[PDB]
């Protein structure tokens, strides 16, 4: 299995390969995104932007390989075939496109449409009934509502983290620049992202409770039949999924304290001691001029006592 | 004897602190108990060793060492050369940005780095190896002396490591003594003739 | 803009390398996901095995390439833990995942959009102060129903890679069994021609639906005028390449149908393909032209 | 004259199609209304052509084409190893599973890669200049192939597609280029057989 | 529907050979006799037979016959090169000239050419060719231009040094004004 | 709360330097009085401070005082090498010998080296040629020094040539069994 797998990627060579050049062509695809006319006149505003014709067919061709994008031969159509985005071209994609979702309101209505999924999905689960009435009421609206949401809000997690980092990179530079003139700004993105990451998790936490109970009423459910491994393993999984997120949701914010109070004391020990920045600089000085003129720190050395054998 | 100086001697902490102190090692805000220790006996603590020929001082950014003397009866060592520049690019990282997102924690790695960055690499292999040109082995050697130095430079009192390996460290108040000949915004000659005089430095 | 983008583009050097050793790296990754910087490591090591400084070599430029989201935790082994980004979580995704397609599963979304678009219509008309006209109309479009839409869109460009999928499939069978795969092949197809059409009769079905509230939302109202038509556009787009896929479908059916009857119907032991092709190396050793009428133009004047 | 020849002779298609024929343009399952027109008439016709020394073939594959008798009064013209190459390629590619995926449609490049692949290189060269690995010489094979191929689009070998020379289909007219292998047989008695019926010519 | 004559027509032995040759663009003079005289019989019928074809069926007024293309010909067309009418036309003033009448009929490669320096410009002439090595080509040249005119109906060879002209050659013939000499109006077209 | 008579042993002028010198493992013999005798007089209250550091404050048999680090010493801590103790108890041959008396306390490095070669095994000696030889005596003239520091001896007026050993020797002395000759055991204890 574990090993196996890898065993499975390179038997099919699977390999995606986009260095910035194939990569701001596929964003440029995805731009105007169709047929494989179009595709070309694309690679010609791409390979232009930096052997055309078989640089665009090799490019093409790698690209279907890779199974980045999807085709269909159309004759009807210019260049005889058009052209899709598989999921794959999709994904990244959208990744450097899609802005950024960090609505409280956003997440209070997918945990909303997820409460109702769910609670229909333990009444349902309760009420009893033949194959259909639990692939239709229980299992669905597990699989294909509750869990693609739960995909979702673990999404909107990962890119909060990347958030998180983007200001830590922000707050970097800035003191950087203006030195003890950034601090009032470093102090908003500082008690900022402190306060989205607090009502993110204040969220998950209130509406967290509710939804695993009902998770359970039809793991509950589950119990009396024995044909219904297929939602057993399903609600399971899912609790796994939302106990996943609330931990690391609780935990970000652990991290992110621990981050907040360093970046206090960097500001009382590096600057609020030398506000100009000044000791600094003339410390470079120093450390590229030491050579010229040398000199070494005195430190008090006691003898050791010297013992026996 | 004070009354106050004896109640000083007698605080448990004493005797280790003490130890510590006469082998040269710095005191930072990071050891609680005895930074604190130091700050409540103080002015009777520097008498306690004035009695040794040795000062007990106060950097201005808080930190406490030993300071031997013309006279002193605790003898007296200096750093090396490569040790100086290790501490001075450690007080530069205490006072970059880098550090914000290391959280306090840096590498063997990140000092080597930022020191071939600013530094000589050149006169710096001239340290290791008297003549040595572009050489490789030779570029372990400066690795290691600049691991030795950082470790020494842990006795010290400047760096605290991180767990059961030398990999990664975090970084003392206790540097900034690294800084002295430009700490003051002076020519570094004249500074320098000032440290030598005060027992701060010595020439090499 | 347009041509601005990629100069966007080459300003911070994104580039994803991901051979097969970076990738099925990554694979490992995302299967352990269901961390912390030595668990990364031991991860690398099993990686660099099924083949330590090769570790942090793909570790930092899997950070660079921003696959992966870091942090410094001081408990933590190694003081680094590390998270897949939303990036890394696409790509792990698609292979990693079972992506499994079901009608049950379209409808399923649909059903949701026809609620919260039809709240959204509703509550859109009856008038509000600009929390009425934020939270009841505008955010079920941008966050509810346009998501869910991507959702359809995404669902469909799966069913895609099912197509390609049945195309290798009936390649393979008829280049191994020849003659014999004929009724599996005629299977496969009768069948994905089955499996779209219900694709669309279901979009079709709340297609117009959809549509109509939508257009209620249209009449009764920018931004949000903004909205309604791209998701006009977009339900219109997926409907389109939606019937055009059965079309496509049917231009490989028939050919396919074709394929047996020309090259297969006409040569079963599939002889004549050898015969052919060692009669094309064999050729220049003793050779022959074929024959045709070659009748004479009628020559002209000027 | 027969009642039913007369009514061919006088259907809104028979000219065009003569011409074509008479040109020797391979006549498929591909144009529906020429092939039904053909079949319905077919033993007519046969006789029609016959009145020039020509016959009307039908190859058992289902296409049509006029076969130059020894003393036909439509001339006859041969093709040349190079176009022989590349039409017996035309039908590697027709009977291939690497068809399937193409939908029909191939390309110029596609055609050329095969090819070079089942043939000599070397020979293959030969033919474009007596001796030559030169990369002109080797441009100079590509303009052929293509050249070869526009010929044998003219024979009715290969629907061109769209408005461009580089995608185009494939026609069961190309078994004809397999013939001397067809019925499983020693390759020399089959061309010696070919050459008899006036299917072929030595080169 | 297609009438008895035409049935007829087609039926006629001679029929096979002669639509070739018309449908090559040849042109049937006296000089084929069983054909013209075929042709003449039939011409109400076979014009509208090859009317199908787009292509008309004509009598020039010296008598004989030949296939003229339409636009929409369904009948594969080409064209004389430059050099091919350069040669008719002249093949036209020799036709007329004296010479023929004493001659009897019979003309040389030579005299061919000759005319052919004489009447037209051996600027154009040479230019088409590329020197003494062009002047050969140009020989060479006209050669397979008579030949591509025999083919024709133009010529016929007596061996291809010797040769006859036909009627047909006034398809290269000029305006004729109603009793203008002929040769003036022919070196007129020519130059 | 500390004691009165040990605040009044840290407050003498001696104390500092001595604290000094004890700790670096230095043994305050009567050679050195004014020490000596500061230290008897407070055996008592500094035995009771040095072992805050986890040492011990220990006077011989033979009456000369020293620090004894504890395996847990919050002092700092080294050791002398294989040759230092050869050399140690060599040292105290001497000064148990005859030669001592007669030479009147008075020794020269070279009769230091000559006793070495004998009483030990010039194999391992070496072990730790003639550059070989030579290293030997400057490493045991080493020795002599690591030895002074520690209070075993003191060198005679402008030179290292002759020198003088303490009774703080005794510490390399073997073990006497209470009426023998402390040769026979410290040559004994030297093999």
């Amino acid at each position: 299995t574990v090993p196996e797998l890898v065993a499975w990627a390179r038997k099919n060579d699977f390999s995606i390969s986009l260095p910035v050049d194939r990569l701001s062509f596929l964003l440029a695809v995805a731009t105007l995104n169709m047929s494989e006319g179009e595709l070309v006149d694309a690679f010609r505003h791409v390979s232009d932007a930096f052997t055309i014709g078989v640089r665009a067919n090799n490019a093409i061709n790698d690209m279907v390989r890779q199974r980045l994008l999807n085709r269909f031969t159309s004759e009807q159509a210019e260049g005889n075939a058009i052209y899709r985005l598989t999921p794959l071209g999709i994904g990244i994609t959208d990744y450097y496109i899609r802005q950024r979702e960090f609505s409280t309101l956003r997440l209070s209505m997918q945990l909303s449409i997820v409460a109702g999924e769910l609670k229909r999905a333990a009444d349902a689960a309760e009420e009893g009934g033949d194959e259909f009435h639990w692939h239709r009421n229980v299992y669905a609206p597990l699989k294909y509502s509750v869990a693609e949401i739960f995909d979702s809000i673990d999404l909107t997690q990962r890119l909060m983290d990347e958030q998180q980092q983007q200001v830590k990179d922000d707050i970097a530079q800035l003191l950087n620049k203006d030195w003890r003139a950034a601090i009032s700004s470093c102090e908003l993105l500082l008690s900022e992202t402190s306060g989205t990451l607090r009502e993110l998790q204040d969220t998950l936490e209130a509406a967290g409770d509710k939804l695993q109970a009902n998770l359970l009423r039809i793991q509950d459910a589950t119990m009396t039949h024995d044909d219904l491994h297929f939602v057993d393993r399903l609600v399971f999984d899912l609790q796994s999924k939302l106990d996943r997120i609330i931990s690391w949701g609780q935990q970000s914010i652990d991290l992110w304290i621990g981050y907040d109070r360093h970046v206090h004391k960097f500001i009382r020990t590096a600057i609020d001691m030398d506000k100009n920045r000044v000791f600094a600089q003339r410390l470079r000085q120093s450390v590229q001029t030491y050579f010229d003129e040398p000199w070494a720190l005195t430190y008090a050395n006691a003898d050791r006592l010297l013992d026996m054998r | 004897m004070p009354v106050k100086l004896a109640q000083a001697l007698a605080n448990p902490l004493f005797p280790a602190l003490d130890s510590a102190l006469r082998s040269g090692r710095h005191i930072g805000l990071d050891e609680l108990d005895n930074h604190a220790f130091l700050m409540d006996f103080q002015e009777y603590l520097e008498e306690f060793y004035a009695r040794y020929n040795v000062e007990l001082i106060r950097a201005p950014e808080g930190f406490f060492y030993l300071r031997p003397r013309s006279t002193t009866l605790i003898p007296r060592s200096v750093l090396s050369e490569l040790d100086m520049m290790v501490g001075k690019i450690l007080c530069y990282l205490y006072l970059s940005p880098e550090r914000l997102a290391n959280e306090g924690i840096f590498t063997q790695q990140e000092l080597y780095d930022e020191l071939l960055t600013l530094a000589d690499e050149a006169k710096l292999l001239k340290l290791v190896n008297n003549r040595s040109t572009g050489s490789d082995v030779d570029r372990q050697k400066l690795q290691e002396k600049v691991r030795s130095s950082l470790n020494r430079l842990r006795r010290l009192g400047m760096v605290w490591f991180m767990g059961h390996d030398s990999s990664k460290f975090r970084i003392t108040e206790s540097v900034f003594r690294f800084g002295a000949d430009v700490r003051a915004g002076d020519d570094p000659r004249e500074a320098q003739r000032r440290l030598i005089r005060d027992g701060e430095a010595m020439p090499i």
